[PDB]
RNA sequence: AUAUCA
């Protein structure tokens, strides 16, 4: 119909061919039961190894890790929308989505021992 | 850099991640890289809020036909998104401010 | 019943007696949380059930052209249209007591003539 | 049957066959006798080996 | 039957009664865990009589509470009293059991024993669902009165 | 008055248009084909290429030479049938010069070959005709048969009977008649009861196999140990090439779902039920020693196999036992953890469901449970066995021949005689498997076609074999589909089905034009679902295959509806809803029995609900008749009539009569049999006639609502052994 | 071995 609205439209930059990542860009997903919070003066370092491939995720020792694991296809895709100063928005492809993937951890002197246990019962 | 290291988000940029039909991301494709690969625009529309996705005329010879989309919460869930360069480097970009969905149209 | 899980770990919570202050907690045994108690009920069995009997019951009901129709005025709205089952707890036991959902206000009444519900 | 509305414990649903065979049966009444005639064969069918060796 | 007591339907009743095999489960409703520390006073208000009365004319602060049905306990006639002294004289003196009486609204039986407790009482409700016979002869169910 | 509706009468219009499409061996011939045209391209492609690589020494010159030679199979080729007489000469051969030689009607099978070479030196590889592989028999009347397109005065000078009807081989000259063998759905998730003396209470069982490629027989069991009445009740699963049943939990932390009440989520769907989650506390307090996916694989991994010794081994191992022999319906694939789990907690959702009383245990003789394999998937499960016959004896050559680097001579690789004679042994003798050395291989799949009376023939072409609950009893899902009286009597005695008239078995279709449809039309897919978030979500199944959830149902479904009686989702697929239980489950699948309805719409601007189906289309029908442009498939596509699967009749309502069960009330004969009513206003579908619901030979009965149940059948037994004329030839 | 006969 006529417009008597206004619509603030901003142009969308089909996502760009090259860029230095325009290979990747991936989303990092975390359950909020984990509780993540990256504004932590822990937090404040994060190492991202490939494991030798799900992605390790440390803190300083002490702290968590997690771990990260590729999520299945579908026919939609996600593509990450960022804005530049200038309104325009500028379009990625997201090239994998990771679940996330820690430790917990006290999970060190047990384990092995807790099932030897629990065989000493059958 | 820092070897194994990851980079950023404490700057706290926000990004919006967004659901698209795969019909219109091969489209998209088509848009050539120098053009800047100008795909079309996104109408913000007030008297509640409405969003939408329209291709550019030259993506396709017919009326744009607007896409909706239709927004959803974060969910009980933190997405971050992290890039890797093709030095390796790894950076934490943004965190997801908002989800939506493309619908098709 | 109604069970709660650990904040943090999202793990189920055991029962912990604070037997200084005789009261229940509920810990995690996954990490060091701990919570009181909302209900003293721990552990309820339940032998001669109840649930289960109007299972089942989407708004979409009166879309089903396999359930029988009839002309009992409604307790709520009065209305003469209506969709009627029995007792989904698949059990031997079990009466031939009806169950009618409104196909208006939706509101579930029973053809029990010894007792009265709400469900 | 799926001719027959759901917790339907009438006769009718339940396999009364309500006829005389000089009148005829329904289709329903001719099916369900028929699952109780199928009921009269298997035994027959099984009973004359089982009776064989009890005789044995 | 007895020679004199054949036509007595009375009778047959009796011995229907004294050999049809009952347990503790055909009577019970449901049976719950709750943790009511003082055994003086219960934080259930319903069964705040019953502890009014069977107290006047330590122990666990783990309760089991069991509700039984009027109905079935009348099909297989019993008492609330007769119910209770079978779990009384099962358990002996390491289980204090009271129970609401028979003209009372609601049919229950309260039991507490004489660290760690929650898994034990598990134990003692499947003990006495499963194991607890009230009435009649093992292997002997559905007896039938025939003329 | 062309919108006028149908009489009684009428509906012998529409039979006769069935009649006039299907024949009365549709099920033969449309399985035959569907395995000419589909199916034995995809046998040639499954396993297919084979290659192999000569790596050298790397000692010197003549070493230092690494190579990789592949064979390829592309297009296959079928010709019409042929004969090798003794003097070289091939030509034609007509079934009537078929069955006078003793000869086989078969036609030649040529396949694409294509045959690479590749080299490295001490990582790079670099590249340094149709061949004749067997003789396959083919099925009379069916597209590939000379007598298809043959007219009436064609037949006759082919010295054919113009009555016969098809749907048999000549093999060495005597007809043979593929049986339809009876087995249960795969890929079925049901719950039984296991007996009074047992540790185990119920089973959840899934008997998983892939649609077509080696077809992993893997069935999974999840246990609920314990019994009515007994304290911890615990539920564990034996999982394929693992000794021990694993807790549900240790499967979920093994897949990755680590934290309790993640695992709850995908088992209970509703936080509510207080019930069904107190009977998940000792699955969380027996899975509770594990506690990491790592160390939930070492524990699958701990337990063989045989154990397989090595902390490295067994990790590796548990997470190749989960990606291809647990549930490999679904996906063989990756990452997938998503997906399996879910489905893992529906089936043990459903297992407490049956326990919990709220759910009957599955009826394990419904017949929308059972499959029929015909000519089609018969020839395709011995052509497998055989084909991979073939191709390991290919291997065995280019060895052979690389060793001595004797030229890779062709004809001396491919044996045809392999598949030639491999195919002829088993129509011939009967044994349904590999070959002269058959046991255990079912005995009788083919068999020799009954030619004593023309009926006999017809009967023999629509006989299912049932082998090994209570399986000989009429069962309610058997009416429309198979004949209430046409079985024999004694051992054979209800195990020995009919197929009534209008019954045909669906020949198989492709999932995925639905898969893609689907999420298309609001299907959220279950690798994002979230329980508590959407409760009272549709769950939507394509072939047991758990594909994701729909908040919209019923507009969904009758998209879907609509999609199938335009023609756009093919009649043959089988879509159900149903509401109480909030599911939605389709069938592209082979072998369900369909019988064709009459559909029945409120949809009518002059009053009540009345049949699509009108008086103006009788009309139209009937101008055909007299032409011998309005066909059966015209009233498919027009969605007047519609293909309804035992599975499917489950959620509809059908009228026997049109007329006589559609208007209501607003003296009565005495003779008549006593009639019911059409109380119903919600009728779905009405029946085409009642008299279908009976098989070629007790149709022949006259009377048969005035006999004693098994007189009747005793005639669909005599009439067999009648004499008279069995073809004009 | 299948089919069948009472
Ligand atoms: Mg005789
Ligand atoms: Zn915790
Ligand atoms: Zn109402």
């Amino acid at each position: 119909d006529e417009d008597p609205n206004e619509y603030n439209e901003f142009p969308l930059r089909a996502i760009p061919k090259e860029d230095l990542e325009n290979m990747r860009t991936h989303l990092l997903k975390f359950q909020s039961k984990k509780k993540i919070n990256p504004v932590t003066d822990f937090h404040l370092p994060v190492r991202l190894h490939r494991k030798d491939y799900p992605w390790v995720m440390e803190d300083f020792d002490g702290y968590n890790t997690w771990v990260g694991s590729y999520e299945a296809g579908n026919s939609d895709s996600y593509v990450l929308l960022s804005v530049e100063d200038d309104g325009s928005f500028t379009m990625i492809p997201a090239d994998k989505v990771y679940k996330f993937t820690a430790r917990n951890k006290y999970a060190t002197l047990t384990i092995d021992e807790a099932e030897k246990r629990m065989d000493k019962k059958s | 850099e820092e070897s194994l290291d990851l980079d950023l988000e404490r700057s706290n940029r926000q990004v919006w991640l967004v659901r698209l039909p795969m019909f219109l991301a091969e489209k998209w494709r088509d848009r050539n890289n120098l053009h800047g690969q100008e795909l079309g625009k996104i109408r913000i529309n007030k008297d509640g809020s409405k969003i939408t996705l329209l291709l550019n005329e030259n993506d396709n010879d017919s009326i744009p036909h607007e896409y909706d989309l239709e927004l959803t919460k974060k969910v009980v869930e933190n997405e971050y998104v992290f890039t890797e360069q093709n030095l390796k480097k790894t950076a934490i970009v943004g965190t997801v401010c908002h989800e939506c969905q493309v619908m098709p149209s | 019943t109604t069970f709660r899980f650990c904040r943090d770990c999202n793990n189920m919570l055991y029962p912990r007696e604070d037997k200084e202050n005789n009261r229940l907690l509920f810990e995690c045994r996954t990490c060091s949380y701990v919570e009181e108690a909302g209900s003293p009920l721990v552990y309820r069995h339940e032998l001669i059930t109840n649930i289960g009997e109007t299972a089942g019951v989407v708004q979409d009901i009166g879309s089903d052209p396999t359930l029988p129709r009839s002309d009992r005025e409604c307790p709520k709205c009065h209305s003469r249209e209506n969709v009627f089952f029995q007792s989904q707890q698949r059990r031997k036991d079990t009466s031939m007591v009806l169950f009618f959902v409104c196909l208006s206000c939706s509101h579930i009444f029973t053809s029990d003539q010894k007792n009265k519900r709400t469900q | 049957l799926p001719h027959f509305s759901k917790d339907d414990y009438s006769p009718e649903s339940k396999g009364f066959v309500e006829n005389s065979y000089l009148r005829g049966l329904t289709p329903q009444e001719f099916f369900f006798h028929a699952m109780g005639g199928r009921e009269g064969l298997i035994d027959t069918a099984v009973k004359t080996a089982e009776t064989g060796y009890i005789q044995r | 039957l007895e020679p004199g007591h054949a036509a007595d339907q009375e009778q047959a009743k009796l011995i229907r009664s004294a050999i049809e095999h009952t347990t503790l489960k055909s009577v019970t409703i449901a049976s719950e865990i709750y943790y009511d520390p003082d055994p003086r006073s219960t934080v259930i208000p319903e069964d705040e009589e019953i502890i009014q009365l069977h107290f006047s004319l330590q122990q666990s602060p783990w309760l089991l509470r069991l509700e039984l049905d009027r109905a079935a306990m009348n099909d297989k006639d019993l008492t609330m009293g007769q119910v209770g002294e079978r779990i009384k004289q099962t358990f002996k003196n390491d289980l204090f059991v009271i129970w609401s009486e028979d003209n009372d609204e609601k049919l229950i039986i309260r039991c507490r024993v004489v660290a760690e407790e929650d898994h034990m009482l598990k134990k003692i409700e499947n003990t006495m669902l499963e194991n607890i016979t009230l009435r009649g002869v093992e292997n002997i169910e559905r007896v039938v009165m025939m003329k | 008055d062309e919108s006028a509706p149908i009489t009684a009468e009428d509906s012998w219009a529409v039979i006769s248009a069935f009649f006039r499409e299907k024949g009365l061996v549709s099920q033969q011939l449309d399985s035959f084909n569907q395995f000419v045209d589909y199916t034995l391209q995809d046998i040639i492609c499954e396993d297919s290429t084979l290659i192999l690589e000569q790596l050298a020494q790397h000692t010197t010159e003549s070493d230092n030479i690494s190579r990789k030679y592949e064979i390829s199979f592309g297009k296959i080729y079928v010709t019409k049938p042929m004969v090798n007489e003794s003097d070289g000469v091939t030509h034609a051969l007509y079934p009537q010069e078929a069955r006078l030689r003793n000869l086989t009607y078969s036609s030649g099978l040529f396949v694409d070959v294509k045959k690479r070479t590749y080299e490295a030196i001490d990582e790079l590889k670099y590249e340094l005709g149709k061949v004749f592989i067997g003789r396959l028999p083919i099925m009379l009347r069916s597209k590939n048969c000379y007598l298809s397109e043959a007219t009436e005065s064609d037949l006759y000078k082919l010295k054919e009977c113009p009555f016969d009807m098809g749907g048999y081989f000549i093999i060495n000259g005597s007809e043979k008649v593929l049986i339809a063998q009876e087995r249960s759905a795969g890929n079925i998730v049901q719950v039984f009861k296991k007996a009074a003396p047992s540790p185990i209470s119920h089973v959840a069982e899934i008997r998983s196999a892939l649609e077509k490629g080696s077809r992993f027989i893997s069935t999974l069991q999840v246990k609920l140990y314990g019994r009515e009445g007994s304290s911890a009740r615990t539920i564990k699963a034996t999982l394929p090439y693992i000794k021990q049943d694993i807790p549900i939990v240790i499967i979920f932390r093994a897949l990755g779902i680590i934290p309790d009440g993640e695992i709850l989520e995908h088992i209970c769907y509703d936080v509510n039920d207080w019930q069904m989650l107190e009977m998940l506390k000792p699955c969380v307090e027996d899975g509770f020693v594990i506690q990491d996916r790592e160390t939930a694989l070492d524990f699958i991994g701990r337990r063989g196999t045989a154990l397989g010794i090595k902390k490295e081994k067994r990790i590796q191992y548990a997470k190749d036992i989960l990606q291809k022999e647990f549930l490999p319906h679904i996906t063989q694939l990756e990452g997938f953890e998503s997906r399996k789990a879910f489905f893992l907690g529906y089936m043990i959702n459903r297992l407490l469901l049956c326990a919990l009383d709220r759910k009957d245990q599955d009826d394990r003789d419904h017949f929308g449970k059972k499959r029929l394999d015909l000519a089609g998937p018969l020839l395709a499960q011995l052509f497998k066995t055989l084909f991979k016959k073939l191709t390991k004896d290919i291997f065995r050559y280019m060895q052979r021949t690389v060793e001595e680097a004797h030229d890779f001579n062709m004809k001396l690789a491919i044996n045809a005689k392999t598949i030639t004679s491999g195919l002829k042994y088993a129509l011939a003798t009967g044994n349904w498997g590999e070959q002269k050395k058959a046991m255990s291989s079912r005995a009788g799949v083919s068999q020799v076609l009954n030619r004593y009376t023309y009926s006999s023939t017809l009967s023999h072409l629509r006989r299912t074999n049932t082998p090994i609950a209570k399986p000989r009893q009429l069962h309610n899902t058997h009416w429309g589909l198979v004949c209430p009286a046409e079985t024999p009597e004694g051992q054979a005695c209800g195990l020995v089905k009919n197929l009534s008239l209008m019954s045909c078995i669906s020949v198989g279709t492709d999932p995925m034009p639905i898969i893609t449809f689907l999420s298309e039309w609001g299907m959220e897919p279950l690798e994002d679902y979230v329980p508590h978030q959407s409760p009272d979500a549709t769950r939507v199944f394509v072939n047991g295959v758990w594909h994701g959830v729909h908040r919209n149902p019923a507009r969904l479904m009758e998209t879907l509806r609509t999609l199938r009686r335009k023609g756009d989702i093919n009649p043959e697929v089988s879509m159900i809803r149903d509401i109480r239980e909030k599911e939605l489950k389709i069938f592209t699948d082979a072998g369900r029995v369909y019988r064709p309805l009459f559909i029945v719409e409120d949809d009518e601007s002059l009053g009540h609900k009345e049949l699509k189906v009108r008086k103006g289309h009788i009309a139209k029908l009937m101008a055909t008749e007299y032409q011998d442009e309005y066909t059966w498939s015209s009233l498919l596509n027009e969605g007047l009539v519609e293909y309804i699967d035992a599975e499917e009749e489950e959620s509809i309502l059908i009228a026997m009569q049109p007329e006589d069960l559609e208007p209501a009330e607003a003296d009565v004969d005495p003779a008549k049999r006593i009639r019911v009513s059409h109380h119903a206003t919600t009728f779905t579908h009405c029946e085409i006639h009642p008299s279908m619901i009976l098989g070629v030979a007790a149709s022949i009965i006259p009377f048969p609502d005035h006999n004693q149940s098994p007189r009747n059948t005793y005639q669909s037994a005599m009439g067999k052994q009648a004499m008279g004329v069995f073809l004009t030839n």
